[PDB]
């Protein structure tokens, strides 16, 4: 009902959006292949009133007129695509990416998403799938009586059969790289779908063109730095308190205006 | 006077005078909920029906 | 009431699940033929307040819009089927497996 | 008579309606799958005075409340019978009289003869019949409800949970107990499997919480209170002016 | 006298009910065979005013018209029937259930009640009863000179007498399973009775088509998760705060109208 109250409303809600960003980063600390988010804010409208630059006194201009502004709006949340710390779990099926690549996964509805989480499983038919049951592409099929599975750092997959001293290559694991990795739309389940701001999927085998190198037995942990999150808590709390103080002051002013 | 009142027979009367529509005096289905529109269109809803 | 509260609530349940998994693993140290568990987590819903890649203008496109996320959810609790260390009890009725078989 | 009492009165009534909407939003902060309401105010007719150019207003009137159909947060119930929706879609539930309503509350139960019902006891289309000796009920992402039985090493398919999608989600009629019925403004209920044709996915063990943001409601309460005080002051001023007029 | 006050009163009552449920759950932490309860709320009615979908004008309709809602009301409290963690009390008479079955007892009135708690004792006449003195069906009679009581996984109660290498069977403990387990009426005293919404009691052997396995020397503790209760207590307190603030705001508005 009054301008200062609307400006303070944008403020509280935006510090909350921060708070949501902080809470989302914290809840996914243990998530493998997670990237922390950071929100960017911009200024809202600026009422012109006295125009800065308009000529007063015929030969003297007016510098810096009344640019009364409105509150704040968050521009967007950008993910920090940096290399998370590698953790050794000693498993034949965990694959960790050390560079800037993505695994390609086919959703059963027909389209393809992209994931960085490398904890892979085998279905009843022998295919390499994600822990959510989504089938990895290209399409690594593993034989029935496998004794050991070896995933090289070049993405080649070998299976050691009984009675064969030489491993047999059963597939080739590729990495997908994009022009802009922040433009991928996160749909949950550690899955990204390609958008028009993220360019087009560039297939590359691991080691060339930039795709990273694949480590076996390692998992890429989340890059969330938690002490920074606590310091951000302390601000997101003090800023919200101060905006609420502004709301209270405007409320008192309106109350005295009403009471007279 | 826009204070329109329905009757048990369903006709629209204002101060006892039936309201005149494009088909003459307006008769509305009995026991229905009415929503006059910005152009006077009368929509009738039967209670219980979707 | 507040989204941040729900996100923290989930995170608390996820960490409690991790703690329960660790406690169960430690409780079965001396048991033979045991396979320790491990929990896997995934991203929950993602509120698309502003669509990443939305056509803000006929020429410019908005990069990485307002993707506010919800908490976390455990995908599953998978057992690590690996060969445990063999120990000699020296009884004729005690048998151990070396590969990846199961007794019926 | 002809004055400003009615203008101010119509104003107060608008603030009362806004406060009712805020109170309804706050009271349903614990309901699962609740969409917050926002009342839209848009002024009354104008009276034009002709010169030998000017238009005087009449007040403000509520037009229509809109329900915000954003995807709410998910919470935990560890109950195998509860399913939440990721995306836009509605569960179809059959009322006793025969007409099918649409709900988003995913907290379901099994009734005395099998059958999946909502918390109010109404049966959920498509009808599911859970067997008695079921050991675990699994509802897949694409709505396949499979049931495990002791002995058989394969789960048994029972039913498909189809989602009904409306092209205009806001126009559904809220009948009361967490149920919507289709209306002329939200026609053509499109039945689909979850995951295709724009239908949402299903998360088992999670329920969709309410969409009510708290800060907006509190600051809006502050604004409503202060505007109500302002309109009351205007009413008092008109009263005093009329009192001064009558004493002549 | 004013609508917003009734709505906020309903909200306050619902939050008080939620707090009552939380307190009841926390008060029964040490109770064996206890299941935690969760309340579910619904909104109440909706004032019609302007029927949405009506003809706004001869060719156009009103999209999402003016609906004014009333407060909130609790639908029901559902139990969470999940296996509470087991505990070893090293007692030959304590019995725990691993699956989904119930023990049957006879009330003094002659009717049959069902309890999951397995803390059993023996009366002066030698029959197996619960802690409240209710006789557990099917009425296993323990003889005078018993040395050890063995209750197996399938529900057989055996007594080993002196000098006899074979154990004497003295009963058979069965479990009752319901189609709707949450529909039972809890009468307190860890006892549930059959209602028409809980189907019919199906007797079965403990290990058969879905009755659970009986463990001797084990007790099933409550499934109450306490950290969740603390977080929910915080949530309930804040919601009650906000509803009370709504009541106070309505109180302040009616004051100005009185002053008019």
């Amino acid at each position: 009902m009054i301008s200062s109250l609307w400006i303070a409303k944008t403020g509280l809600d935006a510090q909350q959006t921060n708070m949501d960003v902080i809470a989302n980063n914290l809840a996914n600390v243990s998530t493998n292949g997670f990237k922390r988010q950071r929100a960017v804010f911009e200024d809202l409208l600026y009422q012109t009133i006295r125009q800065p630059g308009a000529q007063s006194s015929e030969q003297t201009t007016l510098p810096s007129g009344l640019q009364i502004g409105t509150g704040v709006r968050p521009v967007a949340t950008e993910r920090l695509h940096s290399q998370g710390n590698l953790s050794q779990t000693n498993n034949s099926k965990d694959v960790a990416i050390k560079g800037q690549g993505f695994f390609q996964v086919m959703l059963p509805d027909g389209t393809s998403a992209y994931t960085r989480d490398g904890s892979f499983q085998v279905d009843q038919n022998g295919q390499l799938v994600t822990a959510g049951g989504f089938q990895v592409q290209p399409a690594i099929t593993i034989p029935a009586n496998a004794l050991s599975i070896t995933i090289g750092r070049d993405g080649v997959v070998s299976v050691t059969q009984q009675g064969q001293a030489a491993p047999v290559q059963v597939g080739q694991l590729n990495l997908t790289t994009f022009m802009n990795d922040t433009g991928l739309e996160s749909i949950g389940e550690n899955l990204y779908i390609e958008t028009q701001s993220s360019g087009a999927p560039n297939e590359s085998t691991p080691g060339l063109n930039g795709a990273g190198l694949l480590y076996q037995g390692y998992v890429e942990t989340s890059n969330v730095n938690v002490a920074e999150e606590l310091v951000n808590m302390i601000q997101v709390q003090r800023a919200y308190e101060i905006n609420s103080k502004a709301v209270s002051t405007t409320d008192q002013m309106l109350q005295k205006l009403t009471q007279l | 006077n826009g204070n329109i009142q329905v009757g048990p027979t369903g006709q629209l009367t204002i101060q006892g005078h039936p309201v005149i529509g494009e088909g003459g005096p307006i008769t509305v289905p009995e026991g229905s909920e009415i929503t006059i529109a910005a152009d006077g269109t009368i929509s009738a809803l039967n209670p219980g029906d979707p």
